[PDB]
């Protein structure tokens, strides 16, 4: 293990006898924040969302285009949009679109 | 907060109670009036359409104030009744002192002054009644006036107050031909506006009330359309909608 | 916690309700008034009334007497009542004393009514600041401003309503004896002062012009158009 | 809700007539519909469905 | 002493536009970078005494070496060191430890077996504090702010000018303002002016959120604040930026809750460090709040926050400057007359005068155009200005 | 009708445009970032300083001799002595042991309650140790007089006189109080608007305290572990008692002295209850004059504010006109101001402003004089500073006159 | 719990002993991880109280400024039951307090302690002693060898931080 790979707060493992580092180990993540990472993708798909073509395109302009092709924004000279907010009457399809994304 | 009483001024200088009343005026049923070259008309929506309710007056929202005036209502029932009674009293008092009909704007200003006095003196809640005025006078002829809970009136060619007042007013602005509307065209436009101003489809005749002001041989007859002519107008609008969709 | 009653003094001796009422005057259409040797002008901005409403009932410049006119700001409901009471007071003063009501007297009565309304609870202060201008002095032009509080002041040229600070700054740096030496130049000064506050075309400025021993003359849009054309010509000359 | 933390606020109005028909088709794909099951009439019977 | 640990930053490239002059500048910077890399790579390789002393010291020290707290100094070769588990040990002080630094409360380094003191831990800074230190300076400089001139001048006189030209203040006899509060509507340029100051400043810059100063444990909050200010003082010229101050600076009020009383205690520790017994030293505090009416009067009183810089919503000239700044990179078309959108009613902020730019770019992308047009800007404004619902009165006033 | 982008459209957008230099510049930027990271990793050390003395200072090969010969000794306190005598020793938190002395020490040396060292294997007592002197409590002392004297505090003649009568006069001249049978108040609670100058008076007292001055850090008294804050308060008051005529300053007493409520603060409340009985109750406190300050006196527990613990309650009101003028002169003594500056007008233009606001106005006037390259700040600069500092933070003034 | 048990055992060993648990609120807070240890300390005390053989030779006296915060179980029947109530001193109480705490000082025989008691409504014993001490200190300020009634009134003013001035409307 090189000293350059041990960044602060890296959760190393130390040998019991001499306490020498022999591994880097995955970084510690608070137990409760781990459950917020979507490991199993939901079943909702875009074709299941109807009547929201404009909304789907608008959301993909921020969730897909900036990350898929950042060079377009770099050339255009505009900052990549960061966040998108969904609001409307209850049961209109916001969570469905979130699952589809 | 600064809405404990009407007399209290907000730091920005807003009568919070008056604004609250003017916002609450939106709960009232939709009413509108289109000024036409030959007269002016009013349209109202009967929110209560229960089968067990007997229609005895036929003018729940449209009242006759003078021989040449009439004013629709929108707002609290008790406040509306008090305001209409005061309007009749003011008009008849003016007739008695001057022996000629009130020139409309005088009655509007008197009612607005009463409402302003209520919104100023402490211990009185603002009149949450916004009522449209129509009438003809020797000075300016046909006029339509809007009264708000704050006493701020204003001349208007076509306005709607109550439910979805914004949409009705906007699409009246979109399709109102200044100085080229006849009473028949005015009624057609009023029915068209009322059709989508209310969620109820088919614009049932029993659910809409229309009154028209006309100048016939110097009499100023106020006529409340009977159900037959209202149904005829609704059928005409339905046929016009079918013709328009024919293009599709 | 001292801003919920008119008759309650703050620890620093402020009648906070009156100060809040002045904020209402701060929210109205600008009014500019400048008095000349033989002319008194009351500038006003129109608010581009709705497409489908009549502007005859939105009169903001009204004459209390045959030779005294006032332009107000603030809420119209209170301004109308103040105007009506001022008219009744002028007709009563004429009745008791045949001499026509002086501009000073009408301004004093308006201030007295406002003060009486801002002196006890259960009576909200009048949220309109009135610029009363008139040749009622029988050969002398006078202009006054009645604050919503109740104090009046004699002003050669003052501004009320939205943009009052900018219009006052313009008037201070441009109102000189050479400026108002003639009626036309006084009207041009009024138009120029109101132009910085109201950036728009014609019909957005209503000018009430009163000459000595005359009646109010609400200038038609064409005349304001002619004066704006003249001012544009002057600006072109400067460049 | 500042235009730097939230850039795009997409509204989600209750589906209109065609939107309601599309939603009905989406959720009726696995259903065993019968001839004469016109969905336009059903959608017309839902004036303001939440979706 | 421990002079400033100023953030590192590469020089700035002026062309911006992808001209060959920018290519030459970047090539020169890369050449010097490769220069340094080659020099330092050859040094150790090209390299072929103190080794004996180092070996002896490390063999006496042994590994691992425990880090403990020195409780007292009994003799010149004996001290009481309390291990991390709270147990006190009467260990022997070895010769190779400067007795000058050995003071009560310091973190001593001990042998694992005999526990004999072998060294004194100097930094021992709380890891939650060493993170705050700004190492990579943000790229947003002063030229990246449209207008906010008066504000820039005030912030410079408070945090920037005093270091560069202290002569003026020394001769005038006035101690330069050592505290500035940035308050105003959201999206006005508060955090920006902070980023620009951090970029230009040569003093150590510490960033906090006003929510990381609060710790779950009872005494961790005040101690974290004390550690942060001690670290700032260690690097003499320092600027501490507490954004979102209104998180912990809320008006003190009788709270029947340890949470609230703990937050109030954190605020009290902050205001005691800022201006209380003992001078604050040469540490300048910059705070941002979109709500200054809710801050404790003590925290924002003169002496702690000496310049309450106001950040208003941009005016016409400022708005035109923020359109020029955020459209410079963009390839605008010939018909883009920004004045139309610049007019506005009263309520266009930088965030919008930038989201508007981003939305115009995206709408240009929709039509497959990399050069924006006036229609794109109007549509972007209409789409991105939908923030406030009413915020206005009715047609009452005339 | 908006149409999504395809692969060909993306390729043409990223190619149909500027491509003669864009690719080179982008690659140069990416590789420059990579080179910076490589350099940082290559150095990536910043060797942390350790307490290693100069080479000649230690130069000791007998350090290993002392390490191998000497043995670490756990520190413990002998709760009881048994009668060969046996000793009960509490090893802080480890456990309770019944050990006997090693031959090195004599039985007479070890007394009950004395903290003594013990070997890690048998727990035998080997050497006595001086009684614990807490490091935080000891660092809580001043031992460095701040450079603010009473001449720097203006507009508070009565308040300063009362403070001296409480904390200084009884210590310097006990006779004036003993002769007339007057017990001087042992505590003062400086409560007033923030920025009025309570801490300045405290610093002045510490400057001319000529006794033990202890500044109580509110952070240390509030400790993570239960019962640690009360222990710290009890150690501080013991360290005050061991000295003669000590002075304790409980700065920002509202930090811990909140009103008790029914877990809430709980632990801080326990520490407050410990200070309360220390200040007043059984076991008279002694010659320890307590100085407390707070800008919010209404949140203090009534027990802490009762005139038995805070005997004299000095109110630091906003300075009057004379006080403001004196403050202006005090803060403008060093400023290079002109000779015609009417400090009376500047005092009258700050109606309700503390000394801190006066200092802010003085600094603002100096900064204004520095803006335009002038080395003398004229009265106009002070007027502008007053407008910026007080007035900044017409129609309303129209009514007044 | 160990400390409380040891204290009670020491009280037992000495035959005529009394235990004074002052500031009982610290450990007597109503039942709600320091809470656990404090609840355990309380249980120990409630037990050492019930462990007493009735009318034993050890009596426990406790003090508190807040009975509401006190745990109801502490009072009960076999535990501390004699809730001796201490009221804010009455007129006679305040006068007597002033007399007791003004004994050591040179006091003018012209002092009307009854008037002072009337003038110090809502004053506890500690505040009354503070009033006496402040009157003495103020008398020292003027260099007066002997206290005066006006000095006592000024001390009463100073005890609550109040300042009296010649108002321009109270003539
Ligand atoms: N005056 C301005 N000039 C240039 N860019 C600006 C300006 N105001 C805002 N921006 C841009 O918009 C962003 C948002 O502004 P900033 O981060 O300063 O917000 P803020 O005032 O801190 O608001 P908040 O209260 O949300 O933290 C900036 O990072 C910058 O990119
Ligand atoms: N009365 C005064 N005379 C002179 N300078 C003063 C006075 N009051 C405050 N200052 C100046 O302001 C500085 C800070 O004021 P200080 O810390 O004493 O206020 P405070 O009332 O103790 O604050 P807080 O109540 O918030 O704890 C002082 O160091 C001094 O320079
Ligand atoms: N436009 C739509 N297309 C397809 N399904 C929809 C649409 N609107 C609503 N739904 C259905 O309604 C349900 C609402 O779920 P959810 O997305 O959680 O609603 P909301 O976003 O209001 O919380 C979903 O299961 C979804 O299948
Ligand atoms: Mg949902
Ligand atoms: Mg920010
Ligand atoms: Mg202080």
């Amino acid at each position: 293990i090189d000293i350059n790979d041990v960044t602060p707060n890296c959760r190393v493992a130390l040998r019991n006898d001499s306490y020498t580092l022999h591994k880097i180990l995955p970084n510690k993540v608070d137990p409760l924040v781990s459950l917020m990472m979507v490991e199993k993708v939901p079943d909702s798909t875009y074709e299941m969302i109807g009547g929201l073509d404009k909304q789907i395109k608008e959301i993909k302009e921020v969730i897909e285009l900036p990350v898929k092709h950042p060079e377009l924004f770099e050339a255009l000279g505009i900052a990549q949009p960061k966040g998108v907010l969904l609001y409307g009457p209850p049961g209109t399809g916001k969570t469905l679109l979130a699952r589809a994304v | 907060r600064y809405d404990s009483r009407t007399t209290i001024f907000s730091p920005e200088g807003r009568l919070y109670q008056v604004e609250y009343a003017m916002e609450a005026i939106g709960h009232a049923g939709t009413c509108l009036g289109i000024l036409a070259n030959d007269g002016v008309l009013l349209a109202a929506e009967r929110r209560n359409i229960h089968k067990l309710l007997d229609e005895v007056f036929f003018s729940e929202k449209i009242y006759k104030l003078n021989e040449d005036m009439a004013c629709s209502v929108a707002g609290i029932t008790s406040d509306a009744n008090v305001l209409t009674n005061e309007l009749r009293l003011i008009a008849q008092r003016y007739l008695l002192q001057y022996q000629e009909p009130i020139p409309c704007e005088q009655l509007v200003t008197a009612l607005c002054d009463i409402k302003q006095a209520y919104t100023q003196f402490g211990g009185k809640r603002p009149f949450g009644v916004s009522l449209l005025y129509i009438g003809w006078d020797k000075h300016y002829g046909f006029q339509l006036y809007q009264s708000d809970p704050s006493g701020n009136y204003g001349g208007w060619k076509a306005t709607c107050i109550g439910n979805n007042s914004a949409a009705a007013v906007s699409m009246l602005k979109q399709d109102y031909k200044e100085g080229e509307m006849t009473l028949k065209s005015a009624l057609a436009l009023a029915i068209k506006v009322l059709n989508k101003t209310m969620d109820v489809s088919k614009l049932s005749a029993e659910k809409v009330e229309i009154a028209t002001l006309t100048r016939e041989n110097g009499k100023t007859v106020i006529r409340v359309l009977k159900q037959k002519e209202v149904e005829q107008l609704i059928k005409k609008h339905e046929e016009e909608e079918a013709k328009a969709e024919r293009e599709k | 916690s001292y801003d919920r009653a008119i008759t309650v003094f703050s620890p620093d001796g402020h009648l906070f309700q009156v100060e809040y009422a002045q904020e209402a005057v701060k929210k109205g259409s600008t009014a500019v008034g400048v008095r000349g040797r033989d002319i008194v002008v009351l500038g006003v901005e129109k608010k581009s009334v709705a497409k489908l409403q009549d502007e005859r009932t939105v009169r903001k410049i009204c004459a209390l007497d045959d030779n005294v006119c006032m332009a107000f700001a603030g809420l119209t409901a209170d301004a109308r009542i103040v105007i009506n009471r001022a008219r009744v007071e002028c007709q009563s003063h004429r009745l008791t004393v045949e001499d026509p009501v002086t501009v000073e007297y009408i301004t004093r009565y308006i201030a007295s009514l406002k003060q009486r309304y801002t002196q006890s609870n259960g009576r909200r202060p009048f949220g309109i600041s009135a610029l009363i201008v008139g040749f009622d002095f029988d050969g002398t032009p006078r202009l006054y401003q009645t604050d919503p509080s109740g104090t009046y002041h004699a002003w050669k040229a003052n501004a009320i309503g939205r943009g009052a600070k900018s219009v006052r700054e313009f008037l201070e740096k441009n109102y000189t004896d050479e400026a108002i030496e003639t009626d036309d130049l006084t009207i041009k000064l009024v138009i120029k002062a109101l132009l910085e506050v109201v950036q728009s075309g014609g019909k957005n400025i209503e000018l009430a012009v009163m000459r000595r021993d005359q009646s109010l003359k609400i200038l038609n849009p064409e005349e304001i158009e002619k004066y704006v054309v003249e001012i544009e010509k002057e600006k072109e000359e400067n460049e | 809700l500042r235009p730097g933390r939230i850039d795009r606020k997409i509204e989600f109005p209750p589906p209109n007539e065609e939107a309601r028909l599309d939603i009905l088709k989406i959720h009726s794909r696995k259903m065993n519909l019968t001839r004469g099951i016109n969905l336009r009439k059903i959608a017309e019977l839902m004036p303001g469905a939440s979706g | 002493t421990k002079g400033p640990d100023a953030a590192s930053k590469l020089p700035l490239v002026t062309p911006h536009t992808q001209c060959r002059l920018k290519l030459l500048k970047l090539e020169r910077i890369k050449d010097y970078l490769l220069m340094e890399e080659e020099f330092i790579r050859n040094q150790e390789q090209m390299k072929p005494k103190q080794e004996e002393e180092r070996s002896k010291v490390d063999d006496l020290r042994g590994t691992p070496m425990s880090v403990g707290t020195l409780e007292e100094i009994i003799d010149d070769n004996h001290a009481i060191v309390s291990t991390s588990v709270g147990s006190e040990h009467y260990v022997s002080i070895l010769s190779f430890v400067d007795k000058d630094l050995l003071e009560p409360g310091c973190s001593v380094l001990l042998n694992h077996k005999v526990h004999a003191v072998i060294g004194v831990l100097m930094d021992d800074t709380d890891p939650l504090v060493t993170v705050m230190k700004v190492e990579k300076a943000p790229q947003e400089t002063y030229a990246d702010i449209g207008g906010l001139d008066n504000q820039i001048q005030e912030i410079k006189e408070s945090v920037e000018l005093p270091l560069t030209h202290p002569e003026y203040y020394e001769e005038m006899g006035i101690k330069p303002p050592k505290g500035v509060i940035l308050y105003g509507p959201p999206g006005t340029g508060k955090t920006l002016l902070a980023k620009a100051v951090a970029n230009q400043t040569s003093a150590t810059f510490l960033r906090v959120v006003g929510s990381e100063l609060i710790q779950k444990y009872l005494g961790d909050g005040p101690k974290l604040v004390r550690e942060l200010f001690r670290v700032a003082e260690e690097h003499a010229p320092s600027i501490v930026f507490i954004d979102e101050i209104d998180a912990i600076g809320t008006k003190r009020y009788d709270s029947n809750s340890g949470g609230e009383r703990e937050i109030q205690r954190t605020m009290l520790e902050l205001l005691n460090q800022l201006d209380g017994f003992d001078s604050r030293g040469d540490v300048k505090v910059i705070m941002a709040t979109n709500r200054i009416e809710t801050l404790d009067p003590a925290l924002i009183r003169p002496g702690r926050i000496d310049r309450k810089i106001e950040f208003p919503l941009p005016d016409e000239k400022t708005k035109k400057r923020i359109f020029q700044i955020h459209t410079s990179r963009m390839t605008l078309a010939d018909d883009v007359t920004l004045d139309d959108l610049i007019m506005a009613k009263d309520d266009l902020s930088g965030a919008d005068i930038k989201a508007i730019c981003t939305e115009a770019g995206l709408m240009a992308l929709r039509e497959r155009r990399m050069k924006v047009t006036n229609e794109d800007f109007k549509k972007s404004k209409e789409n991105v200005l939908y923030k406030k619902q009413e915020g206005t009165p009715e047609g009452l006033y005339l | 009708p908006i149409r999504a982008l395809d692969e060909g459209d993306i390729a043409l957008l990223k190619t149909y445009g500027q491509s003669t230099y864009s690719r080179q510049i982008k690659q140069v930027e990416d590789d420059i970032q990579q080179l910076l990271k490589k350099i940082n990793e290559l150095t990536g050390i910043k060797e942390s300083d350790t307490g290693l003395a100069p080479p000649a200072l230690w130069d000791l090969a007998a350090d290993k001799q002392t390490l191998q010969s000497e043995q670490p000794l756990q520190v413990a306190r002998c709760t009881k002595i048994i009668n060969d005598p046996k000793y009960i020793i509490n090893v802080k938190q480890f456990a309770k042991f019944v050990v006997d002395l090693s031959d090195q020490v004599a039985p007479t040396d070890i007394e009950e309650g004395m903290r003594v060292g013990v070997d890690r294997n048998k727990y035998q007592i080997h050497i006595p140790l001086p009684p614990k002197i807490d490091p935080t409590v000891t660092m809580m002392q001043v031992e460095e007089k701040p450079d603010v004297t009473y001449s720097d505090v203006g507009g508070c003649k009565e308040q300063i006189e009362k403070l001296r009568e409480v904390v200084e006069t009884p210590l310097l001249h006990p006779e004036r109080f003993v002769n007339l049978g007057i017990e001087p108040p042992k505590g003062v609670l400086l409560f007033g608007p923030p920025g009025t100058g309570k801490t300045l008076c405290a610093r002045a007292v510490a400057n001319r305290t000529d006794a033990c001055f202890i500044r109580v850090i509110g952070s240390e008294l509030v400790q993570k572990y239960v019962g640690e804050g009360a222990r710290m308060v009890r150690e501080l008051f013991e360290m005050a008692r061991t000295k003669k005529a000590c002075l304790i300053f409980f700065d920002e007493i509202d930090a811990i002295g909140g009103a008790r409520f029914d877990g809430g603060d709980n632990e801080v409340q326990r520490t407050m209850l410990e200070l309360i009985n220390q200040l007043d109750g059984f076991d008279p406190r002694g010659n320890i004059k307590v100085l407390m300050a707070t800008n919010r006196p209404d949140t203090l527990d009534p027990a802490l504010m009762r005139p038995g613990r805070l005997d004299r309650k000095i109110e630091f009101s906003l300075p009057d006109l004379e006080g403001r003028t004196h403050i202006f002169k005090i803060h403008a003594r060093s400023m290079s101001v002109e000779r015609d500056i009417r400090f009376e007008l500047l005092a009258r233009l700050c109606p309700n402003s503390t000394g801190a606001e006066i200092r802010s106005v003085c600094t603002e006037a100096g900064m204004f004089a520095i803006r335009a390259r002038r080395k003398i700040a004229t009265e106009k600069d002070f007027l502008e500073a007053v407008n910026k500092v007080i007035k900044s933070y017409t129609p309303r003034y129209m009514t007044y006159n | 719990a160990k400390l409380v048990r040891d204290a009670f055992a020491l009280a037992k060993e000495k035959a005529p002993s009394i235990i004074f648990i002052d500031e009982l609120d610290a450990i007597g807070t109503k039942r709600f991880a320091g809470d656990r240890e404090v609840q355990r300390t309380m249980l120990e005390l409630l037990n050492q109280l019930d462990g007493f053989q009735p009318n034993t030779q050890v009596k426990v006296i406790a003090a508190t400024n807040r009975v509401d915060i006190l745990d109801p179980a502490l009072l009960r029947s076999g535990r501390l039951d004699r809730k001796i109530e201490f009221p804010m001193p009455n007129e006679e109480a305040r006068a007597r307090i002033m007399q007791i705490h003004s004994r050591k000082m040179n006091v003018s025989p012209d002092v009307n302690y009854e008037e002072l008691a009337r003038c110090t409504d809502d004053f506890n014993g500690a505040q009354c002693k503070a009033v006496c001490v402040e009157a003495g200190m103020i008398a020292l300020r003027r260099g007066a060898t002997e206290l005066t009634h006006e000095d006592y009134m000024e001390g009463i003013l100073e005890v609550q931080a109040k300042k009296k001035a010649n108002l321009q409307y109270y003539a």
